[PDB]
């Protein structure tokens, strides 16, 4: 086509999808990692997860407000990553990179796993 | 604004 | 903080919110602008356009599944911004660029009404 | 991947 296109429009988006987040604006869904629960958008999660896109595409599953994660998984890892969803940041530190590595394996998170991998293959 |  | 960054996030979930638009996945509000109707995300729709943060942030109409638009609103310039929001890319042209800008401004878009100004002015 |  013969388009423009406004360089910092996905940015100044997502940078807005975190604001209504923190001020818990329009969150349907609670994610429960054990004992801890997350409020997000269930439409940031699908485009970000390939497990998330994979739920709540689901005719079952997509009516849900409550998403019951595996027991296994880590609370601190899944906060990174729902942050990473919400800002493109990831809080990478030699005592949470083998949680966040695994949480985003489960999460289907390829380009996470993919730095973790390489950080991890840097230390060896 | 730019030519994408 | 000591966050590392993936720099083609935020466009990669705007593509991902996108394609669930095309494929009417968790669409929640349906806008009309005289006899058409488009149906998208609330939460996209706020993100982008101070006329939506304002009423989906109201206690009675975050609730309401249609949103009538004023009747002066062109639904060609209503579309085109639409398709921006999920895009970053405006199609403006001699034929519409006067429409888009009506629309932008009662959306309340401030960086397509700067442009809309300029191409006007150029023209002038 | 890069610094912020
Ligand atoms: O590593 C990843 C990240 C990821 C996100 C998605 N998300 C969606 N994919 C498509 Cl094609 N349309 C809409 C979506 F919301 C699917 C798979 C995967 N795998
Ligand atoms: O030209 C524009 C575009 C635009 C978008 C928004 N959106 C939000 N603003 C804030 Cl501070 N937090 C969350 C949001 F979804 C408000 C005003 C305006 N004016
Ligand atoms: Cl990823
Ligand atoms: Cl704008």
């Amino acid at each position: 086509d013969s388009c423009i296109q406004f360089t910092r429009h996905a940015s100044d988006v997502l940078l807005n999808l975190n604001r209504l987040r923190s001020r818990d604006i329009l969150t349907d869904v609670v994610i429960v990692v054990s004992r801890e629960q997350f409020r997000a958008h269930k439409t940031v999660l699908m485009a970000c997860s390939g497990l998330f896109y994979s739920i709540f595409t689901d005719q079952l599953k997509c009516n849900l407000s409550v998403i019951n994660l595996d027991p296994e998984i880590n609370p601190e890892g899944f906060c990174i990553l729902l942050d990473f969803m919400y800002t493109s940041r990831l809080n990478l530190r030699e005592g949470n990179i083998m949680a966040v590595m695994a949480t985003a394996m489960y999460l289907q998170m390829e380009h996470v796993v993919d730095t973790c991998r390489k950080f991890i293959k840097a230390s060896e | 604004w730019v030519i994408p």
